[PDB]
């Protein structure tokens, strides 16, 4: 057994250490009805409304004294303006501590989600982002994704 | 951004000719709905700018762009000048700004 | 009189209070639903029609100190299919409970970290989902819409 | 600008204003925001246009800079007050705490950032209120773009 | 009393969907084994109703609750409707019933 | 695991017949547009193996198992050699790994 | 050698402005259809980058040449920057790039 | 300037940047589309009837000789409105490598170039395409080392 | 391919009638300029079918097709007959060819 | 039947395009003499339609039919459409027709 309308459900590749790239071809993912994938870019093909979300889970095995600020944001770059702009974006400190050093030993994990509602046009590109892409914990199944779905 | 005031922190004299312009770079936004904003030195005030006299506006439609020109400037026109358009196109309708300082020497 | 006709199937439902140290879903409680096919087996979803759904679910945990540094709190959807008949996660997240510091002394620190999880998938006729956790003594049900899991056909 | 796409679905996706002082106050006028098909914000409050399911989902940022108490909790929730049981109730609620005892007692720097995510699908009628409120409003981190925001989807 | 049939009387007008809840009191009687009968007004048959296609059935075993949504109604939808379910315990096997009218105007 | 490859880590010196069998078990996966790939003496990248040659495959759509017997055994390299099927219900389209070690040593 | 990027490796600070020129040295090519693209370190895409604001094109067809000032420079701003412009004489239609590579290290 | 040539023709040229395929580009230095021949999917498509001549050239490089004896093809294929089938017009065939993978010693690249060119009548809406067995050993390093044209004589 | 033989393998007896169909494919042959080769089993010269008498060619314009049956069928009938035509666009003339086989057993064979 | 005019009864919105497909079962009707009578809604008339532009007719003389696509279509265009072929054998020559009707509504204008 029919169809529905534009959506996409594209998760990061496991066996892509120390990188983020979302597949389309891979269990439990979808890429279907005109959604097109490109340089880790989402092609948005139709105007319309549409749902943005995406998770990443950033995992360390140790606190650094650097204060570290983990981002994670989605853009929008449109035919109207052609400039890469934050739709959704969040930021947070995962260690608070002096470093373990005196017990070394760290196994932190901290996950963010982003999600909402956008009217985007033909040939707008998507594209979720995250500024230390060498925490990614894509060991497991669907912990790290990003998605599309024509509302 | 989507909107490029392009005469950024300019310093004359008490004369004239003060034309700052906006370029936009929206395809939403339209040059017929455009707006002038000053706030002076030392204030916690945005104020409207009126056309008229000595705020006169010169509009191309062609360029997208719009100027403003300051003419006979006094002491009293100092400050942050900010250029402003209103953007409609489905069902989404916004405001887009930008940025411009000027300050006024005297004889 | 239900006056408003809708249909899609949909799913909100939230946990028991009154259920001591486990997570019972319910869907006969204030705004929580659970119509037009969507089954509760035990504590699963049985998916009614094949489809596009967007699934999602939270959970808070909720503990009175940390006692000891051996605690990582997890939150996972799983799904049975018909195609395939092992349970995989569809989403899953972990967060580390307790920082560091662990109190030694008057501890008395009620700590909170929530968990959320969203997205869409395709599911058959039959698929089971189940929302999971790995300590269900951290969970805090006593408010209202800290902890609760759905599906709905879009 | 002409645009090709008749769409409806009461839809909105409001953002906090930045130019506000340590309050949410809710835009529409701003970038990438959209209210229209009906729903209106009243007093900071997404009026229902009509009845069905609607999804509600809002996000927060808070940011702050050291511990003067130690034990604070940061709530988020959304709200409806409906004409048809007209007292405000909870329809998701978040709390976290962003500073775990160990509060640095003499050094300096140390800005922490705990951001918290709503979302869920909910049937509400005409008239219903919805509200995304915080306890904390002198957290709030609205700089940059889309890290707080508020809105509801006619599904 | 064991099984608790809320809507007992509805009226609802040619096309639009009325949907009949049945709430399980006896934690013995399971539902895995859940029936729904109808009794068209001029008939002498209890008719039994398939689960299926207009005939949505939604459970949830935690509450011991069951629900039955009928969409695309006709004047030939009319009767009185009832739940049932299959009980065991011990040595013990029984079912149980509950009661509510339907009138559908056109 | 989707894919079960049963015949796996083995030491086999140059010169062998064997069949390596992987068996679907997800029922959206087709017999068809099958490929398969072996590993460079589990020191670089894997390789893909071309059709028929030197390599047998044996395809049963009844069973929905493939299998590969290693025929003209002489010393090509190492490694984990992978079995895959392309499987797509719908709306989706994904595809299935396996995996399987052999070791060749020579007179 | 048809377009030339002059400063190839450049490394200026966190706050600073960047200017990188181009001269035309094939007689085909126009000052008018110039393009620029760059290339962020750590990506595999060239992307276009627009005309306006942050990024101010000042071009002179006297010497056949274009430059790009980028100011308000962050530490987003590493990466290899090329210039293009669309020749065309008679029959022939082509286009012509550089290189030229930006880091930028925080203060 | 003046350029009053009108007349249909070609001259392409490979992708450097493109790996392991022969993708035509055109807007390259010293390469030509112009007066009326349309470039579509790798196919050139003549757009008047009349003589043509057809000619393109490969160069293959690999950097050792393997067992598999590769017999490097290289074809022009001629897809007519007339007859809709794909039929060859030139073609060469070529075998670089006659020695064993060599045992102790490696390295020693082999280069083997292959041209065609011919006169032909085609029509309007005729796709000619030039196309190889092995476009792994392509090599496109320096200019004009893989080419294909049409000139309308 | 340019033109198509239909009947590739028959096995008539004799004293009876076989048709042999070929339908062009290139739109620069024409049913106008059509012809007919026997090769007899056994030896290597092809000759050239008269049409007249056993025989006969047939045409079907609009899908561009033309048959051969031939009548009252021999023994000595057996061989390779192709069918031929003549194209002419611009430049240029060239003929087109086919393939179809024949083998006509005879009688007898009275099992006593 | 002689010539089969397919789509007897059609309906379409101002706006669009109609295709009317007739195919030829007389051996002796040829495609090459074809003729096209429209009858404008409540009048006798039945004008010949003239090929060129809105009317555009397409013959296929492999499978024997002929159609009459009109674009842009009005809500003048309503009326009972006929194909016509020219047949010739012997000493015999007649023509040949069909028949089928279009309905066409208009779209409602919404005023702003």
């Amino acid at each position: 057994r029919p169809s529905d309308k534009p959506v996409a459900h594209v998760v990061a590749n496991p066996q892509a250490e120390g990188q983020l790239q979302w597949l389309n071809r891979r269990a439990n993912a979808l890429l279907a009805n005109g959604v097109e994938l490109r340089d880790n870019q989402l092609v948005v093909p139709s105007e319309g409304l549409y749902l943005i979300y995406s998770q990443v889970l950033f995992k360390g095995q140790g606190c650094p004294s650097t204060h570290v600020l983990l981002t994670h944001t989605i853009s929008r770059i449109a035919v109207s303006y052609q400039t890469k702009v934050n739709l959704l974006s969040a930021i947070k400190s995962p260690c608070q501590r002096e470093t373990p050093e005196g017990a070394e030993a760290k196994p932190w994990y901290e996950p963010i989600y982003l999600g909402g509602v956008f009217q985007l046009e033909k040939g707008d590109r998507l594209s979720a982002e995250i500024n230390r892409p060498d925490y990614l914990d894509f060991a497991e199944s669907g912990q790290v994704y990003f998605g599309i779905i024509a509302l | 951004a989507r909107v490029d005031q392009t005469p950024q922190t300019i310093t004359k004299e008490t004369g004239e000719s003060l034309t700052i312009n906006c370029v936009l770079r929206d395809s939403h936004c339209a040059t017929s709905s455009t707006y002038w904003y000053r706030k002076k030195s030392g204030s916690t005030n945005e104020e409207s700018i009126s056309k008229g006299g000595r705020y006169v506006e010169t509009v191309n439609s062609g360029s997208k762009s719009f100027s403003l020109r300051i003419n006979d400037l006094t002491v009293e026109d100092s400050g942050t000048y900010r250029c402003a358009s209103e953007c409609q196109y489905g069902l989404a309708e916004y405001d887009v700004y930008g940025g411009g300082t000027v300050v006024t020497v005297n004889a």
